[PDB]
């Protein structure tokens, strides 16, 4: 039944946790590759070693 | 969710969706879901799920 | 637009002008309204400053039409509908200001005197080409739909 | 890398900005549009067959 | 579809918009103008003409569906009316500023409850139980094609406006209250109105 | 630079001064025939950029579909700052990001 | 002053009320009729024989040994009928006055402006042996849908 989908309370707290604590990663990358200070290499190119 | 190698395109514009800005190159808009499908999915997050 | 062939030549631009025949490099139908006189021609296309990158690619364009060279012939290099016919300049001629007055952009205006609005829409289409092959934007797409 | 640049197409992709054409009359001619110019006067000094 | 004639009426004359030649040198640029793709014309501050023909739409005195475009890229206004069109009813915002300090909803819960004054209909005439047929007479809800999007910036939920709305003056968030649900994108990017 | 020439505004092409020794270009429709302005031609040009100032933003104020900045508008004066970057085709023109005020319009850059 | 997510339902429930599904369908051809089609026979109405405007007429039958009763579908259909009314454009030979001549059959969309039901009444649509829920959108061409 559904129970079986429905994770713990206090141990999904520390799910939404990780997940939000992963903005901060984003955070300093989406402003931190505005500053050219990435890079890129290899394949290329500079933006596409940003999607990566 | 992705597409062809590439987290949700952009087009039309310089946007993934008419409810985001210009350049948003995050995961808030484009291709990412943070919820399950328990609470669970958000209508700007929606759709990029089907389409992908 | 065509840019192969590194032997032939320097990057030249045509046009075609349904429903017959073939191709027909551009000064040819400005010449062909009433821009025969150069320079006016690029200003309805791009405009200096300019530039000249975007321009120049015109070099190649206009050398063909380096025998034109006024109203005359213009029309003339326009025999060839068809199912064999004509005999022949005269014809020709008429046939020509049919073809502007219908098919060359046939929206717009399909009256007789408005061949100086469909003077400029070229200089427009051929203004998006330029910024392309230069690089300077991208390919509309055709997804939409929208 | 000794090997890794010794199997390369190379040619002429250094330039890539590239060629251009100035007329200049007598062998003694130039002008710019920056400095070099100096270098050149210094080869022609050397009148070690100039004239051939 | 809707006639493309009329619609020029409310260009050549207005205004100025002037047509026939004026290329060399200035004018460009000097912006253009196509209506279905008929660039008769080279107006100059668009300013002005947009934001009094979007009213034309609100007002009903043009057919709603009519699109517009602001390509500030790419210059240009075109403007299409030719059947074929999609649309997508929207609410608006409306922001001058000038009334409400800055925004924000378009609607008001008078205008609802006055809704429901018709759902007990029928029971008068025409009048016309104003539902919906109305909403657009009264510049509450526009038409939005799908090239206007483009130009345009939506919405989610209202609950989203108003927290934008909170924060152009700095207003707590309260993200320790909500219980399990649609995790939104918070706050809001940027993104001023 | 090459241009047309009075008369008949026409193309203009290049032609030495042999004797004298000097630039000079001409047409091949009549026969004017005007001094040289630099010693420069024709160029190349493999590709670097072609933007510079892109002149200007100057429809970026009134794009409701764009992001701003806050306070900080180098010159003129006031806050709020709308903002965007390039990205044609291919690159990698990196993300020389600009900026344009709303009661102005100074393209103030930023590293 | 606020506004909550259960006011916008009752906001779209209007939509549904006047607008309806299939609405453009329906109305695409509620517009044709008159409509635009008047000025197209005019484009070419030239002949070394002019045509006119066009008398609007409602979809009947006729038949041998019968006489000319309008259609009531969908008591027709099953008659394998199909639903057309019959055009007259006004043609110009000169004797003054036009001439009414008819011209083919143009097959016409239930439930539209011209339209056998359009405002017609849910406790009248069932005297007719029809259904409230239909939404028009479809031709009766031959009998079948
Ligand atoms: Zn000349
Ligand atoms: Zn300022």
């Amino acid at each position: 039944g559904i129970g079986d989908t429905i994770a713990d309370a206090d141990t999904m707290k520390e799910v939404t946790r990780t997940v939000k604590e992963a903005r901060r990663q984003v955070a300093e990358c989406i402003q931190d590759a505005q500053h050219n200070r990435l890079k890129p290499e290899p394949g290329m190119t500079l933006r596409e070693s940003f999607e990566a | 969710q992705i597409v062809e190698g590439k987290r949700i395109p952009f087009g039309f514009k310089y946007r993934t969706l008419p409810h985001f800005p210009k350049d948003d190159d995050s995961p808030e808009s484009r291709g990412f879901i943070e919820n399950s499908y328990l609470r669970g999915l958000t209508p700007q997050e929606f759709f990029f799920h089907a389409m992908a | 637009l065509m840019a192969r062939n590194t032997e032939n030549s320097g990057q030249t631009i045509r046009a075609t002008l349904p429903y017959i025949r073939s191709d027909i490099p551009i000064v040819i139908v400005f010449r062909a309204l009433g821009v025969v006189p150069d320079r006016d021609i690029l200003e309805h296309i791009c405009y200096d400053p300019n530039d000249f990158q975007m321009l120049e690619m015109m070099k190649p364009c206009i050398e063909e039409a380096f025998v034109i060279q006024d109203k005359d012939i213009a029309l003339d290099y326009i025999g060839k509908r068809g199912s064999t016919t004509g005999v022949t300049r005269e014809k020709r001629l008429r046939y020509a200001h049919d073809i502007l007055q219908k098919e060359l952009l046939p929206h717009i205006t399909t009256m007789e005197g408005f061949e100086t609005r469909k003077a400029f829409f070229l200089g427009y289409m051929i203004h998006r080409m330029l910024l392309c092959a230069l690089e300077r934007r991208e390919p509309d797409d055709r997804d939409h739909f929208g | 890398k000794n090997v890794q640049t010794q199997i390369e197409h190379t040619t002429l992709s250094t330039v890539t900005s590239a060629t251009e054409i100035h007329y200049d009359p007598d062998p003694q001619d130039t002008v710019i549009e920056e400095d070099k110019d100096f270098v050149e006067a210094f080869f022609a000094i050397p009148d070690e067959e100039v004239e051939e | 579809g809707s006639p493309s004639a009329p619609i020029i009426e409310f260009l050549e004359e207005w205004g100025l918009e002037t047509l026939e030649d004026y290329n060399p040198s200035a004018s460009p640029n000097a912006t253009k103008v196509f209506v279905n793709g008929v660039w008769l014309g080279v107006h100059r501050d668009p300013a002005h003409l947009t934001e009094t023909l979007r009213s034309l739409r609100r007002r009903l005195d043009i057919s709603a569906e009519v699109s517009i475009v602001r390509d500030i890229r790419e210059k240009e206004l075109r403007l299409f009316t030719d059947a074929g069109r999609i649309c997508r009813p929207l609410f608006i915002v409306d922001n001058n500023p000038n009334s409400e300090r800055r925004g924000e909803l378009c609607i008001r819960k008078e205008h609802i409850q006055q809704l429901i004054e018709d759902k007990d209909r029928y029971d008068i005439d025409p009048e016309q139980r104003f539902g919906w047929t109305a909403l657009v007479s009264s510049g509450l809800i526009e038409y939005l094609d799908a090239e206007e999007e483009e130009t345009v910036m939506i919405a989610m939920s209202p609950e989203d406006l108003e927290a934008s709305r909170q924060m152009q003056a700095g207003y707590e968030v309260k993200e320790e209250l909500d219980p399990a649900q649609r995790v939104k994108p918070a706050p809001n990017p940027h993104v001023h109105a | 630079n090459f241009q047309y020439c009075i008369e008949c505004n026409n193309m203009l092409y290049p032609r030495e001064d042999k004797v004298d020794r000097v630039l000079r270009l001409a047409c091949r429709n009549c026969d004017y025939s005007e001094i040289a302005a630099t010693s420069k031609v024709y160029r190349h040009e493999l590709q670097s950029s072609n933007v510079e100032n892109t002149t200007v933003s100057h429809d970026a104020s009134t794009d409701p579909t764009l992001p701003r900045s806050d306070k900080e508008c180098p010159r003129c004066h006031q806050h709020e700052a709308v903002f965007y970057q390039t990205h044609s085709r291919r690159g990698d023109t990196m993300m020389t990001l600009i900026y344009v005020c709303v009661h102005c319009g100074f393209a103030f850059e930023e590293q | 002053e606020t506004l909550t997510q259960e006011d916008c339902w009752t906001v779209i429930s209007s939509f549904f009320e006047e607008t309806s599904l299939a609405r453009q369908q329906l109305f695409s051809f509620d517009e044709f009729v008159q409509n635009t089609m008047q000025e197209i026979v005019d484009d070419d109405s030239t002949l070394t024989i002019n045509f006119g405007q066009i008398y609007l007429s409602r979809p009947t039958m006729t038949e041998a040994d019968g006489s000319t009763t309008t259609m009531f579908p969908q008591e027709a259909r099953l008659r394998n009928l199909t639903y057309s009314s019959p055009l007259y454009v006004d043609m110009r030979k000169e004797d003054e006055e036009p001439s009414k001549v008819f011209i083919g059959k143009i097959p016409i969309m239930l439930r539209s402006t011209f339209c056998i039901l359009n405002g017609v009444s849910d406790s009248e649509l069932y005297d007719l042996n029809e259904c409230p829920y239909d939404q028009g959108g479809y031709f009766i061409i031959n009998g079948s849908e």
